[PDB]
């Protein structure tokens, strides 16, 4: 069973507020079996800077030839405000949430150097990621 | 549990439930872009309730992904001044 892997960044920014975060994903695939990586630059006015790294891992099940599920089995959260010194953090409801569920992935377009995909971030994302 | 694929012209995909705003938005990002001699290998935009989402796929296949969360709804000529802006820098 060969490894695949998918990377993308994204920035997300509020239209109402000073609210900010910069997402760097990575995510591998190998069977029906994942592992992700979300690491999280998260800005705003009235608090100094944050940092978020979000490991999980769990099954990803096929349903269509575009319709896929991630269900975690778990996901650990470490926070910090130096990338250097990160620390455990105990999951917040959106992310316990995630455990043990199965999370909508629509593929839309699929090539040999990057997927298009609908996925569940803010209830509904729309992103591209680069297949290594 | 996400819109449909409402608008699809060149290089343009946008996923709406709502048509004219698709549509609207559609025409708006080819004209901008196309002026500003800008011409991207694919443009995919999601629009929700409370979240714009769009990837920006560049002749090098490269992307660019942003997603811009509101309390009220926009209007497209504001979206597409958005999504122009943020692929230009
Ligand atoms: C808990 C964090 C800080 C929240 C905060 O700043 N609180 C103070 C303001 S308040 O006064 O208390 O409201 C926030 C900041 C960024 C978030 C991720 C964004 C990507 C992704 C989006 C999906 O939709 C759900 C899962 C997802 C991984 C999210 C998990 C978690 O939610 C994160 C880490
Ligand atoms: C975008 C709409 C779907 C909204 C919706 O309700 N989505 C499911 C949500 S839910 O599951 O119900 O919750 C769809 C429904 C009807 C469509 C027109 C049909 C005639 C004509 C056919 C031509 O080929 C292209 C132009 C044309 C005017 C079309 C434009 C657009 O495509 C329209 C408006």
């Amino acid at each position: 069973d060969p490894v695949h892997f998918y990377e993308t960044s994204y920035k997300y920014q509020a239209a109402d507020s000073t609210y900010m975060h910069d997402v760097a994903i990575n995510v591998s695939i190998k069977g029906n079996h994942f592992t992700s990586d979300i690491i999280i630059r998260e800005l705003v006015k009235s608090e100094n800077k944050n940092y978020y790294n979000v490991i999980g891992h769990g099954d990803i099940i096929q349903k269509n030839t575009h319709q896929y599920y991630l269900n975690f089995d778990n996901i650990d959260v470490y926070t910090g405000t130096n990338k250097a010194n990160m620390k455990p953090y105990k999951e917040p409801t959106s992310i316990s949430s995630l455990i043990n569920k199965s999370n909508n992935i629509r593929v839309v377009y699929l090539s040999e150097e990057y997927v298009v995909v609908e996925f569940f971030f803010y209830d509904g994302q729309i992103i591209t990621l680069h297949r290594y | 549990d996400y819109p449909s694929l409402s608008f699809q012209q060149d290089y343009v995909y946008i996923f709406s439930s709502d048509f004219q705003l698709s549509e609207e938005l559609g025409v708006a990002l080819i004209n901008a872009l196309s002026a500003k001699e800008i011409v991207p290998e694919r443009l995919y935009v999601m629009l929700n309730d409370k979240t714009i989402s769009f990837s920006f796929i560049s002749k090098n296949k490269k992307s660019k992904n942003r997603v811009l969360s509101t309390e009220k709804k926009l209007n497209y000529k504001h979206i597409s001044e958005y999504i122009v802006n943020e692929i230009e820098y």
